[PDB]
């Protein structure tokens, strides 16, 4: 009951190029790729679900909590308006599985249940925990690694297919004996930066091109701090490539990837690229550590340091933390090292090491 | 026919199966990376130079006018006399299979600079393709170029998700294509009765010989041997096939050049389980075994092997491990 394949369901209008049966469980990852030795080497076992048939599975498991919420708003159990589910994709790699091999995990979350019910979108569900392996459901499951271009779009172009289908129909299923419809909305997050320069057709993360967001170049954005909008999108991504390809204005490679801003490979998985808490208080915090050595060997008067000078700088301040703060220095930067820096205390504790007060002034309006 | 074993460099990563390699004025060159090219060589298309058995893959530059066509897997690829090769069909990266047309010719050498253009197809297209075999013929002072057989997936129509990835032969219609003008013309011949991929082509004058290959359809590596003689007067070109008795069942086979009008096969895959270990000898057509050359143990227990042809009647080859190892057998 609880695995895919259980439940009827209807695609109005069908989905295309997706089978209309409803049994179906279990199916090779691979989906159908050739095997003979004549054709490229398979050295990949995969298995997932259909798509749409695991999106079935799922809001039938949480049917009970979606009926409750509908009570919970003031809703009639029976009523079956168009309900908006609003649908996380996530992809990762999972490092080494080998016991003595890498894996891909292709997983889905339903981030929140909508219904209409006048000019009003009722929030009838909304997942609690929406970072837990909990509701992380498992859709495709590849060992295989994620840094394997061939193998990662051959599995996962089919998935790819059949969620692109569901964008554009609205799904009947029999919940409390009252058929529902549900539409679906799509949101690519779960990516990380490499999964998503890889599968959107940017370059590797050494790349000029830092922002997966913003056509900014390192030295441009290290040169205009704050202004800059989000202008990518996964059309523009494909239409560059396409102007890669063709090379229609007949450039030299350096004019080329100045025109297509890094887009070299052709994406074939459309994202929503985002940030985490984490890395907002990472950046903040490794400017500020250096800052603090910068501080301590008042560069703001003496321009030029060597080498010997800079470290005997940051072992002053790594010694005057341990002794103050109880911070253990680090030799790699680090989340909590970053929530724990970050505080208005060990600005006190590092102007106990700066001369001047004015650049005190300065360290505590920063912070 | 010794055999060598070869080193590579820092990049060996980049050979994967279904490459390709061309010789241009005896300077050979790679194509058909793995991964989408990276910043360290824009183009994919590597100087592929063997020195003291050490390969080294160096970048190589395209021109101003150039595409920068994408890596593919098992093109149709043949020689064309500029000098230039022309390369068909193919897997990409991302497992798309590209109908599009592409010609590589020396544009400059500086102590190499490639044009790499691409020509748009009208008329009867032939359907992307990988797997399938691309050559010119010569009638009557005219050129043009024949194309055969391969493997694509479910068309549009009947494709499912289910079995996305799912391929079957092409159509076994004969693709007469002119390179200049970029038109193409399909003919059906009652000889032809199944489709055929990874054989191997032999092209003289107007004709072309058809060699092993495999029919998935039936799972027969059939043994035969087809001519394919083109005729080229004013109108409508003719093209007539005849099956050739004495024909070698082989798949995935290679093929070189060592003299005018000689050519040898190195093997292929000869059944699911079994390797074609033996070698053959053509002349323009007669078929002859020739003794096997001294395969390491590690070329013999290996299930699958994959190469290409280097020009100087020398081939690459490459067996699984390191990542893979590599051979050249003269
Ligand atoms: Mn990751
Ligand atoms: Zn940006």
């Amino acid at each position: 009951v609880l695995l895919p394949g259980y439940h009827p369901f209807e695609w109005q209008p069908p989905l295309k190029n997706v089978s209309s049966r409803t049994d179906v469980g279990i199916i090779d990852g691979l989906s159908g790729l050739a095997s003979s030795v004549d054709e490229y080497p398979v050295d990949t076992i995969a298995k997932r679900f259909r798509y749409d048939s695991a999106l079935v599975s799922a809001l039938m498991d949480m049917e009970e909590d979606i009926l409750e919420g509908m009570r919970s708003q003031d809703l009639d159990d029976y009523l079956n308006g168009p309900f908006t589910v609003v649908v996380k994709e996530s992809c990762d790699g999972m490092g080494d599985v080998s016991e003595k091999e890498k894996a891909v995990r292709f997983s889905f979350t339903v981030m929140r249940i909508t219904i209409e019910h006048g000019s009003q979108n009722v929030k009838v569900f909304e997942e609690p925990k929406p970072n837990s392996e909990l509701c992380c459901k498992p859709l495709c499951l590849m060992l295989a690694d994620e840094s394997d271009h061939e193998t990662l779009t051959a599995i996962l172009s089919p998935l790819i297919a059949e969620r692109e289908a569901m964008k554009s129909s609205e799904l009947t299923l029999e919940m409390g004996g009252i058929p529902r419809t549900f539409k679906f909305i799509f949101r690519g997050t779960g990516y990380d930066e490499k999964l998503v320069r890889e599968v959107e057709g940017l370059e590797a993360s050494g790349s000029v091109y830092i922002c997966t967001l913003c056509d900014t170049t390192r030295l441009e954005a290290s040169q205009n701090l704050v202004f800059h909008s989000i202008t990518r999108s996964h059309a523009e991504n494909l239409q560059r490539y396409e102007v890669w390809r063709s090379n229609p204005y007949h450039e030299s490679v350096e004019e080329l990837r100045d025109r297509v801003k890094g887009v070299s490979a052709k994406p074939f998985i459309e994202t929503v690229p985002s940030i985490d808490a984490l890395h907002c208080d990472i950046g903040n915090a490794a400017e500020f550590y250096k800052i603090f050595q910068l501080e301590i060997g008042e560069v703001y008067k003496h321009p030029n340091a060597s080498k010997e000078e800079r470290k005997r700088w940051q072992a002053t301040l790594d010694k005057h933390l341990r002794k103050r703060m109880n911070l253990k220095p680090i030799m790699r930067m680090n989340g909590n090292f970053a929530r724990k820096l970050m505080t208005q205390e060990t600005v006190d504790a590092v102007c106990e090491l700066i001369p001047s007060e004015e650049r005190h002034e300065a360290l505590r309006e920063l912070m | 026919m010794s055999l060598q074993m070869v080193t590579v460099g820092h990049n060996i990563a980049l050979i994967q199966p279904g490459f390709s390699l061309m010789n241009f004025d005896g300077q050979v060159f790679f194509f058909g990376q793995k991964g989408w090219p990276k910043r360290s060589c824009p183009t994919g298309v590597f100087h592929f130079d063997i020195k003291q058995n050490h390969l080294k893959l160096k970048p190589a530059i395209f021109s101003k006018d150039s595409c920068y066509l994408p890596p593919l897997r098992y093109p149709a690829t043949c020689s064309y006399k500029k000098h230039q090769y022309i390369i068909h069909g193919g897997k990409t990266p991302n497992n798309e299979l590209s109908d599009k047309i592409y010609i590589m010719s020396v544009a400059c050498k500086n102590n190499v600079t490639f044009r790499c253009t691409e020509k748009d197809l009208v008329g009867d297209v032939p359907e992307p393709r990988y797997g399938h075999s691309i050559d010119v013929v010569y009638s009557r002072g005219k050129s043009m170029g024949v194309l055969f057989g391969g493997r694509s997936y479910m068309p549009s129509t009947q494709r499912t998700t289910e079995k996305w990835n799912s391929v079957a032969d092409c159509l076994p219609h004969v693709f007469l294509i002119d390179f200049e003008f970029g038109c193409a013309t399909s003919y059906i011949l009652p000889e032809l009765q199944d489709g055929l991929s990874f054989h191997v082509s032999i092209a003289r004058n107007d004709t072309v010989y058809i060699l092993g290959g495999h029919s998935l359809a039936s799972n027969i590596r059939p043994a035969n041997l087809y001519r394919i003689r083109v005729d080229l007067p004013l109108g409508t070109p003719a093209v007539n096939c005849t099956v050739l008795p004495g024909g070698i069942s082989v798949s995935s086979a290679i093929l070189t050049q060592t003299n005018n009008d000689e050519f040898v096969i190195v093997g292929g895959y000869q059944l699911e389980n079994q390797k074609r270990m033996v070698c053959s000898l053509v002349s323009l057509i007669e078929i002859s075994e020739m003794e096997t050359p001294d395969w390491t143990s590690d070329i013999k227990h290996s299930k699958i092997w994959f190469g290409s042809n280097m020009g100087n009647g020398t081939i690459f080859l490459g067996i699984p491990g390191e990542a893979f190892y590599f051979y050249t057998l003269r």
